């Protein structure tokens, strides 16, 4: 069930092929571009600031404009 | 990757090959949460600006999404919802995100008050912005619209459920 | 101080809610606004992070 | 001179009714510019995420232990800066001069950069994009029912911010 914690699965996919960062952080080595790309998921608290929420608040309370995409 | 759902969980090389292995089109599916999650926080602000513009008195004193206290709770709102769906995009299935995001849901808004019709906007709004980056409308070009109808499906199963 | 002009552009022509804040125009130029401030321009931790991970994850 | 006291405590300034019309009679193409300051405005959050994203996935070293985006703190008052700077020139927009601007924003700057060592190419990437941005929002041309103004022509404003633009990244680097 909802457990109420705001908990929530936050992915990170790393098609890092070509990088001059080496890889540190799996451990099982494939031989192939596969070594040089990663998915991460961890369980982490959303949280949005009620700073962030009054700058959204600022941007939205126009009720007329928008992004390029979208209907009006 | 049920672990998680506190130490990262780390897929990478024969890791991340075998996991490509088990599930369907695994390339195509990294992009796809890559091209969703990446565009997280414009796909959550977004999804809220059109439900408030929409619908402008969720913001008057008597809406719900009235101080920053709740304004604040609504975007977050929006994005677990949004990580959840993302989530069960990269597993390819939807139980996590019925299980531990959707059961009960409904009725703690009714508890709460938060309004159907705006969660109903908000949701159909992050399902239009998953779809478009899915779709693309970075990668090679081809054919992700599977991908995009199993990541609609998932919105509709939250649309269902709340 | 690291302050900057906010500026909030309020076309509300057919909008119910009443004028307060603000000479009338007798022509929707009455509900219709342009507001400026000066403020504190500041960026959470939280936003760093997202901006952050949505970074990373569209480099290659 | 209302929005003089502005740009210059914390009380606001209200422009609205008679003085918003004869504002508009005052500044050049009043509604068309009003338009692109809300567009430019509404937007200021995800044009100031991309552009640092861009930056930084132009040049991930940025964030790499070494560079001068790596930690909270100074990713933050990177994003900062760029909000800065775009609400800057945003009010050069309002107004339709960059009186403000140059003075109390592009003025030392160049050197405040030169001596934190804020990496000036990154910075001119970060702004050019923010200019992108900007000018594709003034121009928009999307279609009438997912444009939020009427149709019409906004060459000229666009010209006009992008000249705002030019003025910080030839101020800051
Ligand atoms: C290439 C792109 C990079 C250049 C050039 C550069 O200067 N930095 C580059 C990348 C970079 N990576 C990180 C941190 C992380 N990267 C990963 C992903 C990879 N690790 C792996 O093992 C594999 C494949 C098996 C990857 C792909 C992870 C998990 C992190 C940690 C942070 C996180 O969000 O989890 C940085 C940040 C600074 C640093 O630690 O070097 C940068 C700049
Ligand atoms: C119409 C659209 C609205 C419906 C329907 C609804 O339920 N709420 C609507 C609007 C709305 N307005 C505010 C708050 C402000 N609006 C203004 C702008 C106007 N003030 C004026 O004097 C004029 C004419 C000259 C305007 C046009 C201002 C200044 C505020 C206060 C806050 C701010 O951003 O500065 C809200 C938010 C809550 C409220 O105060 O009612 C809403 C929902
Ligand atoms: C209120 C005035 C108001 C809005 C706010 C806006 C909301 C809205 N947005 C869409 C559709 C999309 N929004 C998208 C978001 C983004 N595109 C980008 O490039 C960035 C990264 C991001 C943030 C702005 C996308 C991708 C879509 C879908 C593509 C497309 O629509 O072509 C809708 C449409 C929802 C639907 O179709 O039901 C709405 C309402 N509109 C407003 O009126
Ligand atoms: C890094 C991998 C990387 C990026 C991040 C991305 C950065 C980038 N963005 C532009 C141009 C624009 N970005 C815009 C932003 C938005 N459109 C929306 O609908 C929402 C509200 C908003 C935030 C996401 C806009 C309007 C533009 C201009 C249109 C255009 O296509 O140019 C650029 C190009 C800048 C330039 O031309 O110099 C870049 C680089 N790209 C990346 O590679
Ligand atoms: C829909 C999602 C997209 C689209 C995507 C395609 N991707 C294709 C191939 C491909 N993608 C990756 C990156 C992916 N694999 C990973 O392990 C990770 C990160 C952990 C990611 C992001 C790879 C490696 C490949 C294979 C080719 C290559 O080596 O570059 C692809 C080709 C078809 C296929 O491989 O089945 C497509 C179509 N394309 C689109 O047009 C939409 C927008
Ligand atoms: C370029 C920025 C745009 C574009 C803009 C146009 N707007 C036109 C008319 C117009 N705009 C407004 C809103 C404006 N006036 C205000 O007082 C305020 C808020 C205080 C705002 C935001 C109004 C009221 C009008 C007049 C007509 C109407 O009532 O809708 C317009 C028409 C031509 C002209 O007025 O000279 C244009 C072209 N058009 C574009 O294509 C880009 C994207
Ligand atoms: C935003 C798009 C909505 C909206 C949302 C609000 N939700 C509020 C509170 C709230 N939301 C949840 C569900 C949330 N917590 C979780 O742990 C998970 C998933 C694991 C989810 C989805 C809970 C449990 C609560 C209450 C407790 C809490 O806040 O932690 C909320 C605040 C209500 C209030 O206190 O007035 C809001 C505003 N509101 C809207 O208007 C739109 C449609
Ligand atoms: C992001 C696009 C940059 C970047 C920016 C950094 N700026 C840092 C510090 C800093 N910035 C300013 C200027 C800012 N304050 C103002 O009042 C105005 C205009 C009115 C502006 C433009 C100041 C004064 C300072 C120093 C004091 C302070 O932090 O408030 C900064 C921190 C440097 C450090 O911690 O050593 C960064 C990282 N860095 C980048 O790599 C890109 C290009």
């Amino acid at each position: 069930g909802m457990d109420k914690s705001a908990k929530a699965p936050a992915i990170t996919i790393f098609d890092h092929r070509g990088c001059s960062r080496a890889p540190k952080e799996s451990s099982a080595k494939s031989g192939s571009q596969d070594d040089e790309m990663l998915v991460k998921v961890a369980s982490t608290k959303v949280t949005v600031s009620e700073d962030v929420a009054a700058k959204k608040l600022q941007e939205f309370i126009g009720f007329k404009e928008k992004g390029l995409d979208g209907s009006v | 990757f049920s672990r998680v759902v506190s130490k990262a969980a780390y897929v990478g090389g024969a890791d991340l090959q075998a996991l490509k292995k088990f599930i369907s089109e695994g390339n195509k599916r990294l992009d796809a949460v890559n091209s969703i999650v990446s565009n997280a926080s414009c796909i959550v602000s977004d999804a809220v600006s059109g439900m408030i513009c929409e619908n402008p008195s969720l913001i008057s004193p008597s809406g719900n999404c009235y101080t920053n206290r709740r304004m604040a709770a609504c975007l977050r709102d929006a994005e677990i919802i949004l990580r959840y769906v993302s989530y069960a995009l990269l597993s390819g299935d939807s139980s996590v995100l019925e299980d531990r995001c959707l059961n009960g849901l409904k009725e703690t808004y009714s508890s709460l008050g938060v309004p159907a019709n705006g969660n109903a906007r908000a949701v159909s709004i992050m399902k239009a912005c998953s779809v478009a980056f899915v779709n693309n409308t970075s990668t090679p070009q081809g054919d992700c619209s599977g991908l995009a109808s199993e990541v609609a499906g998932y919105f509709d199963k939250v649309t269902s459920a709340i | 101080s690291a302050k900057a002009p906010v500026i909030t552009i309020f076309d509300h022509r057919g909008c119910s809610r009443a004028p307060k804040e603000y000479s009338k125009a007798s022509g929707q130029d009455d509900e219709m606004m342009v507001k400026a401030q000066s403020v504190k321009i500041a960026v959470s931790d939280g936003v760093a992070e997202s901006v952050l991970k949505d970074s990373l994850s569209v480099m290659h």
